[PDB]
C-alpha cells in the first residue's frame, strides 16, 4: 500500500561495493578462548556445566 | 482442554535447513506463500497452488528473512551484513541496502520501515521508500541483536540480544523505553500478543529456559516460567490466546500454552535437531516448524474465527 524504492542496476553496483570495502576493513579483534558468541549452539554435553 | 493432533498434517523436505540457534528462516506471508532460506538459496512456496519458485543465491549465506506487511516483497539478509529486498512477482531484488558489517540475523517490518539487527551490536530502521540505505542506528546490546519484532498496531519495537537483555522502544526512537534483563541466556524468541497492546512474550536459551510475559507499558512481569529446555522460537495464536514456543536443548518440541493460565496444553514431537525455525499461517490455523533435520512440520493447531 506504499511505493517501495527501485534501485537502478548502478546504485546497485555503488552500494554493494561501499558496503565491501566498509565490510573488509572493520576487521576487529576477537577472544577465541571465549565462546558468548556462540553460546546458544553449544549443547550441554558441551557446556559439560555444573555439578559433581 | 479441548483435541489438539500430535502428529504434523504435512512435512516437506528442506534440504540445507541451518542448524544456528541465531537464525529463523522460514516465513509464511499475508499472501500465503512461505519463504524458506536453505543454505545459499531462497525458495518460495504457494500454499494454495504448491508450486514452488527458486528466487536468488548468494556466494555467501542467507541468515535472515522477513516477509512485508502487503506480503508483496521479501526482505533477506545475508552472513557479510548485506540486506536485500525482493519484489517477488518480479522474481527481481528490488534493492541492495549496506549499513552492516557482520552477519544481519534478525528482520522485522512496521510498513514502510525495515528493521535489521546484526552481530556487529547495531539496528538499523531502514525507510524503504527513501534512497538512503537507513536513517537512524541505534546501539544499545553489546553483542548480537538477534531477536526483532514489530509491533505495527503499538508503535513499538522489541529487541533481544545475545547479551541477554532485551529492549522496548517508541517508535523509531533511538533510545529504549524500557529494558529488560533478567533472562540469563540469549533472548530470541519474542512475541507480541495480537489480543491486548503492549503485552510481549520473551523466551531464554540455555542457560535460561524461561517463558516470561511483560505487560509493557505499566512495566509488570505479568508471569515467568521455567520452560525446561532451551526456547528458540515463538508464535502468538492470532484465532486464540495462545502461545507456541519451540525448543533446542534438550527437549526438541514445540509446546502450546494457554496463557489464561500459563499452562501447557499441548507438547508436539518429532524433530530429531533443536526447533529452531517456526512460522503461523495467515489464516492463523497452522503453525510450521524447522530443524536441522532438514524438514519443515505443518502442525494444525487453530480453529476458524
Amino acid at each position: 500500500q506504499f511505493m517501495l524504492y527501485e534501485e537502478t542496476a548502478e546504485e546497485r553496483n555503488i552500494a554493494v561495493h561501499r558496503h565491501n570495502e566498509i565490510y573488509n576493513n572493520n576487521n576487529s579483534v576477537s577472544n577465541e578462548n571465549n565462546p558468548s558468541q556462540v553460546k546458544e549452539n553449544l549443547s550441554p554435553a558441551k557446556i559439560c556445566p555444573y555439578e559433581r | 482442554f479441548r483435541q489438539i493432533a500430535k502428529v504434523p498434517y504435512r512435512v516437506l523436505d528442506a534440504p540445507s535447513l541451518a542448524d544456528d540457534f541465531y537464525y529463523s528462516l522460514i516465513d509464511w506471508s499475508s499472501t500465503d506463500v512461505l519463504a524458506v532460506a536453505l543454505g545459499k538459496s531462497i525458495f518460495l512456496t504457494d500454499n494454495n497452488t504448491g508450486d514452488v519458485v527458486h528466487l536468488c543465491d548468494t556466494e555467501n549465506e542467507y541468515t535472515s528473512l522477513s516477509w512485508i506487511g502487503a506480503g508483496s516483497h521479501l526482505a533477506v539478509g545475508q552472513a557479510n551484513g548485506l540486506v536485500e529486498i525482493y519484489d517477488v512477482m518480479k522474481r527481481k531484488c528490488i534493492r541492495t541496502l549496506s549499513g552492516h558489517i557482520d552477519r544481519v540475523a534478525c528482520l522485522s517490518w512496521n510498513n514502510h520501515v525495515l528493521t535489521s539487527g546484526s552481530r556487529d551490536h547495531r539496528i538499523l530502521h531502514r525507510d524503504v521508500r527513501m534512497p538512503d540505505p537507513f536513517f537512524e542506528t541505534i546501539e544499545s546490546h553489546t553483542q548480537e541483536v538477534c531477536g526483532l519484532k514489530w509491533n505495527v498496531a503499538d508503535n513499538k519495537l522489541a529487541s533481544g540480544g545475545n547479551d541477554n537483555v532485551v529492549h522496548v522502544y517508541e517508535g523509531t526512537s533511538k533510545s529504549p523505553i524500557l529494558t529488560f534483563d533478567e533472562h540469563k541466556a540469549a533472548v530470541k524468541a519474542m512475541a507480541w500478543s495480537p489480543h491486548k497492546r503492549g503485552v510481549l512474550a520473551t523466551g531464554g536459551g540455555t542457560a535460561d529456559r524461561r517463558l516470561k510475559i511483560w505487560n509493557v507499558n505499566t512495566s509488570i512481569k505479568m508471569s515467568d516460567i521455567d520452560s525446561g529446555s532451551q526456547i528458540c522460537n515463538m508464535v502468538w495464536s492470532k484465532n486464540t490466546n495462545e502461545l507456541v514456543t519451540s525448543h533446542g536443548y534438550s527437549k526438541y518440541n514445540l509446546t502450546l500454552w494457554d496463557c489464561n493460565s500459563m499452562d501447557p496444553i499441548a507438547i508436539l514431537k518429532g524433530h530429531s535437531f533443536r526447533v529452531l525455525h517456526l512460522t503461523l499461517s495467515n489464516d492463523g490455523t497452522t503453525v510450521v516448524s524447522g530443524a536441522g533435520d532438514e524438514t519443515l512440520r505443518y502442525w494444525k493447531l487453530f480453529d476458524k474465527p
